[PDB]
DNA sequence: TGCACAGGATGTATATATCTGACACGTGCCTGGAGACTAGGGAGTAATCCCCTTGGCGGTTAAAACGCGGGGGACAGCGCGTACGTGCGTTTAAGCGGTGCTA
DNA sequence: TAGCACCGCTTAAACGCACGTACGCGCTGTCCCCCGCGTTTTAACCGCCAAGGGGATTACTCCCTAGTCTCCAGGCACGTGTCAGATATATACATCCTGTGCA
């Protein structure tokens, strides 16, 4: 068997748009995507641990690494994402 | 395809392509070949020509780095 | 936007009017008489 | 019995537990904090209605129902934070958005 | 095969160019530009055929080009990554 | 004699239907969450010792700034010659789907 | 089972060639701005006067955290069915032919 994001890529759009369809190309585009940009996130921080010498990956190493990748206004939309995401795992 | 072929059969004997790889491959080339231009087109607009000449994508690529 | 349908539809519409009566004659005059009466053409044209 | 995945806790759609593994497998770190997976799950999710909303209005303003790659071409390379942090990526048979230089028109 | 650096042909050189949106070209233009797709076909062909011949393989996939425009800096969508 | 139309002929835009793609709903397996055990890396704690400004001050100096001459670099005009643009007739082999093998 | 190879019609993208025209280059004169150089002004350090602050490094000490095995039971993926669309072809006349009876 093979899993990929584009089950999660279609809910998410249909979520968005519920009148508008997607081609099997552009999914592919969108699961690539998420792919690339997950495994650059991972990388940076690694890096960053790496140097720090830390052992445990946190969600703050993650997020300061969002920071980094991200340009400013993006990053600030995905920390302040992540942070809601974090307050309500805290629940 | 032929040229892809001819390359990869200098290269390496008894190649196999799948077509994806190919068609991944012109893909490729051809964004490639039109960032060079647009930047070829860029720089005889600075000369002040028309015309884009080869000096002009050799500044491109210098530019750019890849024969710097 | 007219049809032999619409000549049925006259047809259909023939029913209210009673009075008027035929008669019979030949002649190329008689043939534009028909002709006019038989355009089905619209302002566009 | 009955359970919530974490992803609905988090109130995330995408699989937290499938990025959680894939880091793990991945052998990035020793050990991994349990904040991790779900704040890459809410940035990924975060990025891809972004990307998915610019795609449908691209869609819209094109007038077609189905994102085809040239719709993710116009968007991605439109929002201009996008276009520099993908400036390296070329998307398969997205085209290229539309430029002439004024110099090279007759005039207006 | 032969002659093959021939078969590009003027036309699809121009019709790209015309992509580049270029109102004036010049005839050397296709030589040259034949040149440097040369190159960057052998570069890029000779990654992905090494990125083949690690797997015990023969058929060059999809994967060791992508992989190999990666490792080039170049990233391509759409092909199943 | 030549026209009007009675009797007849190919056709076709209009209309009814058949020939291909894509999405939702059904199975069913490698699972994701959960329970409990676990320990050693993270985090809280405490020096400790070393490197960073004090702060403006005068008496100096090396580099910065400002002023000037001028001459040659940039550059707008333009004579002209040609080599790319537009438009044929003509050829090739690039594209289409099809049949048979295989690595 | 996806790639390879040969068949073999069908264009249409390439090609040779013809004409011209507007573009690039060669040379022009102009004039303005930026180098070569001299004089004035500012920024910086030495020595005055010797430190206290607070910062990064270092270690000990829990303890909490999710690495681990394991069961439970699933929700996600692979596939088939259904619904739609693009394509196909009758039809109700449409666009006409043509002998001949009438004026």
């Amino acid at each position: 068997r093979k899993e990929t994001y584009s089950s999660y890529i279609y809910k998410v759009l249909k979520q968005t748009h519920p009148d508008t369809g997607i081609s099997q190309k552009s999914m592919s585009i969108l699961n690539s995507f998420v792919n690339d940009i997950f495994e650059r996130i991972a990388t940076e921080a690694s890096k960053l641990a790496a140097y720090n010498k830390k052992s445990t990956i946190s969600a703050r190493e993650i997020q300061t690494a969002v920071r980094l990748i991200l340009p400013g206004e993006l990053a600030k939309h995905a920390v302040s994402e992540g942070t809601r995401a974090v307050t309500k795992y805290s629940s | 395809q032929r040229l892809v072929r001819e390359i990869a059969q200098d290269f390496k004997t008894d190649l196999r392509f799948q077509s994806s790889a190919v068609m991944a491959l012109q893909e490729a080339s051809e964004a490639y070949l039109v960032g060079l231009f647009e930047d070829t087109n860029l720089c005889a607009i600075h000369a002040k020509r028309v015309t884009i000449m080869p000096k002009d994508i050799q500044l491109a690529r210098r530019i750019r780095g890849e024969r710097a | 936007v007219l049809k032999p349908e619409t000549l049925r539809e006259i047809q259909l519409s023939y029913k209210s009017t009673k009075l008027p009566k035929p008669k019979r004659k030949n002649t190329n005059r008689i043939v534009a008489l028909k002709k006019v009466l038989s355009s089905k053409r619209n302002l566009h044209s | 019995k009955a359970s919530q995945s974490r992803s609905a806790k988090a109130g995330l759609t995408f699989p937290v537990g499938r990025v959680h593994r894939l880091l793990r497998r991945g052998n990035y770190a020793q050990r991994i904090g349990s904040g991790a997976p779900v704040y890459l799950t809410a940035v990924l999710e975060y990025l891809a209605a972004e990307i998915l909303e610019l795609a449908g209005n691209a869609a819209r303003d094109n007038k077609k129902t189905r994102i085809i790659p040239r719709h993710l071409q116009l968007a991605i390379r439109n929002d201009d934070e996008l276009n520099k942090l993908l400036g390296n990526v070329t998307i398969a048979q997205g085209g290229v958005l539309p430029n002439i230089h004024q110099n090279l028109l007759p005039k207006k | 095969l032969r002659d093959n650096i021939q078969g590009i042909t003027k036309p699809a050189i121009r019709r790209l160019a015309r992509r580049g949106g270029v109102k004036r070209i010049s005839g050397l233009i296709y030589e040259e530009t034949r040149g440097v797709l040369k190159v960057f076909l052998e570069n890029v062909i000779r990654d992905a055929v090494t990125y083949t011949e690690h797997a015990k393989r023969k058929t060059v996939t999809a994967m060791d080009v992508v992989y190999a425009l990666k490792r080039q800096g170049r990233t391509l969508y759409g092909f199943g990554g």
